[PDB]
């Protein structure tokens, strides 16, 4: 049997803002790398032969953006399907326009358009198709987690996810989030249901990679409350004797998984993409063949581009990425930074934890810190930077102007804090 | 119990044999011709390549056959030189092919022996002569005349009635040439998902099934079976797979057309390859 | 000496052998020269007297109270106790190898250790020895509840539904004297498991053990489990 | 054996040359999965199997059950249709909803207790609505049922304001209360002379797996008739039809026009098939056009039915301040409809069409409720709005459609 | 045509994924099949043309993966094959037959490598003998598990700590009977002082010598070094490389660090610096034998070889 594949790149939640006002949040790059590339990347060395891409907002620039890529090129061996409509607004409207549309057969993956990972499923897919002709269709959902320790940065507060399941069968028995809870409730039918054997988890990071049954799409068809995925695990795991479907897990202790949803998990998951955590996905192999982004590796992995022109007394400690033609001025001190094309970087310059995109230019003398700045920017001299500190879409800050803490500038007035000029002064 | 593969005991000038490597020599690689029964010849160390060999285990492969022709034969003597230099790849796929039709006519003959119990070996080959070597001499082809004449007594069985061998050992050679070379089977599946949403939408279905089942030749019914809703196996289950997915191919345009004649998809979920 | 044993017996021979003579056997085995038993007054204030005619080397049978508790029982011989506790009780009869609740005793320096074989859903961490939670339906208006540091520090707690309390238990000083202290306690086996267990999710603090053994299991006050226990009698007492 | 023929010009409702379908008779009450017991205790256990599938629609769908109560070698006059759906909010919203739906409800009471789900029975066959009170309670001591009957005649009393007349305190029980029903519930008046209109309830493939080539049957759906007779060779007409987004933009629906080849009710029905009860059409269908309650939710007309396809329909908001006849003991907040708030999902359940929307806007007097799959009942008919409370979707409120966008493919 | 562009790409993206086949002759036999495909699936007036065409497709599967190193040096001893049969014809028609032929011989040669390097190995073994190796290779382990036929000696098969792949090694050849010891990779020194030989593979052999191979073995050869005990490196002709040490730092190959430090240390993996090279460096100086299938040559001879089946044109690719 073939291999399907669903991908959200649209997700629908007013948190990217308003960055996501000038460019979707899948195209954004991590590593001069948009994630839509690293995800049709992840799926095509999983061994999908057919994705079936959704874009609901800022369509055509995704439509564009993608059609000059890898996987669209008639060598591709994994093809897309490129299905946009000004209707749907969330992800339970997918599966329904899926099941409407009757694209897949059965055992198809679901994905969302900003997902980081390289592991190869086909052992949870092993596992999922014995359960399916053993228990005769009725195991429907095989969601898929990573082993990791409450205390890393990559998960959040806002999506730190605690579930109760068999560590016999490893069905999925209860699903909840952290968002602002204490003490956490669960339910008593689990160990009557089960008396075998129970355990929670939370160890466990969401991939949000959960592979699926044709009837996912077939109970979003059904049940029109279910807008997106934990809605419906959370209707599936209190309805039991109507409309059983047992959720079942796999869990993955050797490979990388994850998403982003903030500025944290971007900054998390790039700082894990830079320190090669998602090998063989690292910028210097070119997965996306463009000679725009090629890089090599040197040691503590920096990684440089071509034509850099780096100058006298620039030093490059750790987690260093330089792209394609951004000139380096004298004595800068750059880490744990990746910084777009064509950038221009000025003298005696402190870059840490920042995420420079392309075409930006920064002048002498200004000190930034764990920040963001998107295209086309600009920075004036005797500026510095604290951390959390968005740039967005060419903002230029003036001189004698150092930002808060929380700082969110960009050209939109009600949608970030503040919109800047010339002057930072209004 | 051995015999020669040819009424031949010894090969021809230029002929290229089939060989085994048994040992690596100075003065070359001694080797075995599998169709001579087991005779010793010798592969020159200047003949084992057209580059400068440092060294002969370097190519020489002790326990793998190899295409090697002929350039001296001393029957007196009992020097057999022979050659890989020589040898052209278009030839070294007919040699193989010559001596996998000859080794399967070998394995049928003794079959046949080991059937009639004749442990002797003069009695073998006299079984050889009357078989083999008789169609190999009358078709002045060595391998190929005898299996052409067994594939063709496979299925017509005259040609084995002119064998004057025995009563019984006659047909115990049709019954082992029909259990080793008549192995006529194949069955070339193929997936096509035929619909039309329009109007008469069933019946524009069972048109095309109609049309495509009307479209089987002899002895090759194209059985067309739902396996889904949306999607049908056709199968066929005859022998000549070359023809029998050019059959299924047909049989999947026709199809095709009678759906889009109908206003209907016709899309082909897989192509016709044998099961 | 490092342990005193209790046994405990709250409502009791009544089986092919005396049910005081398994758990002394098994104490008198493996150490434990002098045993302290306490005497049973509720049902009958007379079984001492057929406590003090067995064949062991050394019995301490104290007279007690009617309507009292396992946490009374232990304030009682508060003043008589020098060491750490080793709690028991009369219908009790194990194939279990002691050692094993000992040395996670020793071994950890646990504050209580103890020992189940497969109601009271348990929550144990992921090395299967320390026990982090355990409750019942019993005093639990809500459904389950499970305190944030625990799952921040222990991010996999396995649980358990079958397991049933052998009674024994490993208490040290402190505790005892924490339970004196406290007299609002009356049954230990719902007092010390609970309190110690909300207190141990606080660094400096307490450990709490368990063994889950798999080769036997105890018995019950009830008719319920008193139809195994001859059957158990009749095919483990041979070796001991 | 039946005797039908396709002969006939002006057929009644209790027409005895049917006996297939002639009356639906509604049943509501305090079950808990035990009114199937009773329907089939009533009309038969495997009576009911045409064609069987996987169990999609469980709480959303109705389940028609036929029984020929017969009289007198029995002769049979009239036949009730025995509608027990799972959840009473669910039949509470398909009978309130316009006309001609639950006839004749049934209130299966229970002797043990007077619980708050029968409370809440009462509450919705009184915002249904000839009541159908049974004691359902069998194999009690005397003087306990008759202390619960009668305080199943007091609650009664206070039903008797309302609608409250029935009385009926193993098989000779049933066997009184189809007697009962026989000779109480009148024969409902239906509108035979208008145009054919199946509402699909569940869909369902008589091709089985690996079938022929030539013995193909497509498109075996199943529904109820509204009003009118439907007649095997007409071309049934599904007004929803294919729906398809395949244009990037607003979804088109083109409507399937399929000549219905034969009228396969549970048992071997006619050529004509009249309205009441669980009619099962074989139409000339392509099989993925009507899979596994696929066509569900379209209305099968026959003649052209004028409703077309609206995807945001404009009613009149009336919801209710409380549950109707839910109120546990605590109450804490829980009866309590809440304002219809943007984007929030509503089952509207207009007559058996029971379809999602969105509340996009609402003004104080009227929500435009975007529907996610395309409806077409009327333009002004009575749509109900439900909502998912607990794991289970009740009825809010009730409304008048007002406007809609109307959209028409071919 | 564009079924040949298929299997290119397919090749690519292979050696870019993981490690498709496993072992190294599978893959040198895929190489020259492709390249036997490309040879004969074009058109070409002149050899030059070809020669430009294999050197942009050379530089191509090099840049799918610029750390295996076999793909390169298969393509470049092509290059070398052709450039000599167009200089015998040249002091025209007939090359293409030629170069099958001599790919036909190159894989006559590359199939029996390592039963040839079997067949000198009892050259270097006696009885009751201490051996060391590191990683795992089928080449070292079916040369000690078919010396232990009629030698008795002992083999301490050392696991490296990224990706502990001995312990195949260990249970291959404890299968042979060869009296297998198992240990890390930081007891070296602390067994070097009873090890007699040290016969390990590698993954690369360079040009002047030196040698990239599983990481972890520089120390052990510097051991060896400070103990003088010979090196001995069990290595085909194919993991021949003219690639020098210093050029553009592209030497080691890194991999996820999630096998030195895992995922669930907590907090602490944001202000920590984790690399894993799963490959090593030894120079010529450290090694003192190494033995191909056509015999056993010297860390001062690697240039001779290079010269024999590499060309200095073609080192650019």
């Amino acid at each position: 049997p073939p291999l399907q594949a669903v991908l959200v790149a649209d997700s629908f939640d007013r948190r990217f803002f308003p960055i996501s006002k000038d460019q979707p949040r899948v195209l954004l790059p991590l590593a001069n790398v948009a994630l839509i590339d690293y995800t049709l990347e992840f799926l095509t060395a999983t061994g999908v032969q057919e994705t079936f891409v959704f874009c609901c907002w800022k369509a055509a620039q995704i439509k564009e953006h993608l059609l000059k890529s890898k996987w669209c090129r008639p060598t591709s061996l994994n093809v897309v399907r490129i299905i946009t409509s000004e209707l749907y607004r969330s992800l339970g409207d997918v599966l329904r326009d899926v099941d409407a549309k009757a694209l897949v057969r059965s055992d198809f993956l679901l994905v969302y358009g900003d997902v980081i990972s390289n592991i190869n499923i086909t052992r949870a897919l092993e596992e999922h198709r014995l359960r399916r002709k053993l228990e005769k269709n009725v195991s429907v959902m095989t969601m898929i987690f990573k082993e990791s320790s409450p205390s890393h940065p990559t998960r959040c507060h806002e999506d730190n996810v605690v579930v109760a399941v068999d560590s016999t069968t490893n069905r999925v028995l209860h699903f909840q989030k952290t968002q602002g809870l204490r003490r956490f409730a669960f339910p008593l039918s689990l160990f009557q249901g089960s008396s075998d054997g129970v355990e929670v988890r939370y160890d466990l990071l969401d991939c949000h990679i959960s592979i699926c049954s044709p009837q996912v799409a077939q109970l979003f068809t059904d049940n029109f409350d279910y807008q997106t995925r934990d809605d419906f695990v959370r209707g599936l795991l209190v309805n039991e004797e109507i409309l059983g479907n047992q959720i079942h897990m796999h869990v993955t202790a050797k490979e990388y998984g994850a998403r982003v949803s903030n500025l944290h998990m971007y900054s998390a998951v790039c700082a894990d993409v830079i320190r090669r955590w998602v090998y063989p996905l690292t910028p210097e192999a070119n997965f996306t063949d463009s000679t725009t982004q090629s890089c090599t590796h040197s040691r503590h992995n920096i990684y440089r581009g071509p034509e850099v022109s780096l100058g006298h007394g620039s030093i490059l400690e750790e987690n260093v990425l330089l792209g394609s033609g951004t000139v380096i001025g004298s004595n800068c001190f750059i880490t744990n930074s990746v910084i777009g094309p064509g950038c221009h970087i000025g003298d005696n310059v402190v870059l840490d934890q920042t995420y420079l995109w392309q075409g930006v230019r920064v002048a002498a003398g200004a000190q930034i810190h764990q920040s963001l700045l998107c295209d086309n920017a600009e920075v004036k001299e005797r500026v510095t930077l604290k951390p959390r500190s968005v740039l967005t879409s060419q903002v230029v800050v003036g001189p004698n102007i150092t930002l808060p803490e929380g700082s969110v500038i960009s050209l939109h007035p009600p949608d970030a804090e503040e919109d800047e000029d010339d002057g930072e002064f209004s | 119990l051995s015999c020669r593969f040819y009424q031949h005991k010894f090969p021809e000038v230029e002929d290229v044999v089939m060989v085994n490597v048994r040992s690596i020599a100075e003065m070359g690689a001694y080797v075995s011709l599998l169709e001579y029964n087991n005779i010793e010849g010798m592969i020159l160390l200047s003949e084992l390549s057209r580059r400068r060999i440092r060294s002969i285990n370097k190519l020489i492969r002790i326990g793998r056959n190899e295409c090697v022709v002929v350039i001296r034969v001393d029957k007196e003597k009992g020097y057999i030189d022979l050659s890989k230099r020589r040898v052209s790849p278009e030839e070294a796929i007919k040699c193989e092919d010559k001596f996998t039709k000859s080794k399967t006519v070998y394995s049928i003959l003794r079959h046949v022996a080991e059937v009639l119990e004749y442990t002797k070996d003069e009695q073998l080959e006299s079984l050889f002569q009357r078989t083999a070597w008789v169609f190999d001499d009358k078709y002045k082809r060595p391998g190929y005349g005898a299996y052409d004449a067994f594939k063709h007594a496979v299925s017509d069985p005259s040609i084995l009635d002119s064998l004057d061998l025995n009563e019984d050992e006659r047909e115990v050679l049709i019954n082992n040439i029909n259990r080793r070379l008549t192995p006529q089977a194949v069955k070339i599946r193929a997936d096509i998902e035929v619909a039309c949403y329009g109007y008469e939408g069933i019946d524009a279905v069972k048109e095309a099934l109609r049309a495509g089942l009307n479209c089987s030749t002899e002895n090759m019914p194209i059985k067309i079976n739902l396996i889904a809703p949306p999607r049908y196996v056709m199968t066929t289950t005859t022998l000549e797979r070359t023809e029998g997915l050019s059959v299924l191919s047909q049989a999947m345009a026709v199809i095709k057309e009678k759906i889009e004649e109908k206003r209907g998809v016709f899309n082909v979920q897989m192509e016709p390859k044998v099961v | 000496m490092e342990f005193q044993a209790v046994v405990m017996a709250v409502g009791l021979p009544v089986g092919n052998k005396p049910l005081i003579w398994y758990p002394l056997n098994l104490l008198e085995r493996v150490g434990f020269e002098e045993v302290i038993v306490v005497t049973t007054r509720d049902v009958q204030k007379a079984l001492c007297a057929e406590f003090k005619m067995k064949m062991k080397p050394d019995i301490v049978c104290i007279p007690d109270d009617a309507d009292m508790g396992t946490a009374d029982s232990l304030r009682y011989i508060y003043p008589k106790l020098k060491t750490d506790v080793l709690v028991l009780s009369c219908d009790l009869i194990t194939d279990v190898a002691l050692h094993e609740v000992v040395d996670l005793f020793r071994a950890y320096d646990a504050s209580l250790a103890m020992l189940m074989r497969k109601r009271d859903f348990i929550g144990v961490d992921s090395t299967g020895k320390r026990l982090l939670f355990m409750a019942n339906e019993a005093d639990l208006d809500e459904e389950l509840v499970i305190k944030g540091s625990i799952l921040q520090k222990h991010p996999r707690i396995r649980f358990h539904t079958g397991l049933v309390d052998a009674h024994l238990y490993c208490l040290k000083k402190y505790i005892v004297d924490f339970l004196m202290e406290n007299g609002s306690i009356t049954s230990i086996r719902s007092e010390l498991i609970p309190y110690l267990v909300r207190k141990q999710f606080s660094l400096k603090s307490l450990d709490i053990y368990s063994f889950i053994k798999e080769a036997n299991t105890l018995n019950l006050a009830p008719y319920d489990a008193c139809w195994n226990a001859c059957r158990g009698d009749r095919w483990e007492d041979l070796s001991r | 054996l039946t005797t039908l023929d396709v002969t006939k010009l002006t057929p009644l409702s209790h027409e005895v040359i049917s006996r297939q379908a002639t009356i639906n008779i509604g049943t509501i009450g305090h079950v808990a999965h035990g009114k199937s017991t009773v329907v089939k205790a009533i009309s038969g256990v495997h009576t009911v199997r045409f064609k069987n599938e996987l169990e999609r629609n469980i709480t959303i769908k109705l389940g028609y059950a036929n029984a020929k109560i017969y009289k007198l070698n029995f002769k049979l006059v009239r036949h009730v249709s025995f509608v027990d759906c799972p959840g009473h909010d669910i039949l509470m919203a398909t009978m309130l909803n316009g006309a001609a739906v639950m006839d004749a409800a049934l209130l299966l009471i229970a002797g043990n207790e007077s619980c708050p789900q029968p409370q809440t029975s009462e509450h919705l066959a009184a915002i249904e609505i000839h009541i159908l009170i049974l004691q359902n309670k069998i194999d009690l001591v005397k003087e306990s049922q008759a202390k619960e009957q009668y305080e199943q005649i007091l609650a009664f009393v206070q039903g008797t304001v309302a609608e409250g007349a029935p009385i009926i305190p193993l098989k000779y029980n049933i066997e009184v209360v189809c007697e009962y029903i026989v000779k109480k519930i009148p024969v409902p008046p239906r509108d035979f002379t208008s145009e054919p209109r199946l509402i699909v309830i569940r869909s369902f493939d008589v091709n089985k797996p690996g079938c022929e080539v030539d013995d193909l049957k497509g498109g075996v759906a199943g529904g109820s008739i509204l009003k009118g007779v439907l007649k095997v060779g007409q071309e049934i007409e599904v007004r929803p039809g294919i729906v398809s987004k395949d244009s990037e933009g607003k979804l088109m629906c083109k409507p399937i026009f399929s000549k219905i080849v034969s009228l396969f009710a549970e048992h071997n029905d006619l050529q004509y098939a009249a309205p009441g009860g669980l009619i099962g059409v074989g139409t000339k269908i392509d099989p993925t056009l009507c899979r596994a309650d696929r066509m569900v939710g379209q209305v099968l007309g026959a003649v052209g039915a004028l409703p077309e396809i609206f995807t945001e329909l404009e009613i009149s908001y009336f919801l209710l301040r409380r549950l109707l006849g839910v109120r546990t003991e605590g109450d804490k907040k829980a009866a309590k409809v809440q304002k219809l708030s943007k984007n929030e999902v509503l089952m509207v359940n207009i007559g058996s069409l029971s379809t999602g929307g969105r509340v996009s806007a609402v003004k104080a007097d009227l929500g435009k409720i975007v529907l996610t799959n395309p409806v077409c009942t009327e333009v002004g008919e009575k749509i109900a709005l439900s909502r998912r409370v607990e794991k289970h979707w009740r009825l809010i409120g009730w409304g008048q459609i007002r406007r809609g966008v109307t959209i028409k493919p071919t | 045509g564009s079924e040949l562009s298929e299997r290119i790409e397919s090749f690519v993206e292979t050696l870019k994924r993981g490690g498709g086949p496993r072992s190294s002759e599978e893959m040198a036999r895929e190489t020259l099949g492709l390249l036997r495909q490309i040879i004969t699936d074009h058109r070409w007036s002149n050899a030059g043309e070809l020669m430009e065409l294999i050197r942009r497709e050379g530089r191509r599967m090099t840049a799918a993966q610029p750390s295996e190193t076999t793909v390169g040096n298969m393509v470049r001893r092509v290059l070398k094959i052709i450039r000599e049969e167009y200089g015998r014809l040249h002091g025209y028609a007939q090359l293409q037959s030629n170069i099958i032929e001599a790919i036909n011989e190159l894989l006559v040669e590359l199939e029996g490598t390592m039963e040839n390097i079997a067949a000198q190995a009892l050259e270097h073994i006696h009885s009751n003998e201490v051996i060391m190796t590191i990683g795992f290779s089928r080449t070292v382990e079916a040369f000690l598990k078919e010396a232990a036929r009629k030698r008795k000696f002992h083999v301490i098969v050392a696991e490296c700590a990224p990706f502990c792949q001995g312990h195949e090694m260990a249970v291959n050849l404890s299968k042979a009977g060869i009296e297998t010891t198992v240990m890390t990779d930081a007891a070296i020194f602390a067994v070097m002082s009873r090890v007699n030989k040290v016969i390990i593979g590698t993954k690369t052999i360079l040009a002047n010598g030196a040698l990239r191979a599983v990481t972890g073995t520089h120390t052990l050869a510097l051991a060896a070094k400070h103990h003088s005990t010979p090196l001995i490196v069990c290595a085909p002709m194919f993991k021949l490389s003219p690639q020098f040490p210093n050029e553009e730092d592209s030497f080691h190959k890194f991999v996820a660090p999630e096998e030195v430090l895992p995922f669930t240390e907590g907090d602490i993996l944001e202000k920590v610096s984790v690399h894993c090279p799963v490959f090593d460096y030894v120079p010529p100086e450290l090694i003192t034998l190494f033995i191909s299938n056509i015999g056993g040559n010297a860390p001062s001879y690697i240039y001779r070889l290079m010269s024999e089946l590499y060309h200095p044109d073609d080192h650019v690719l």
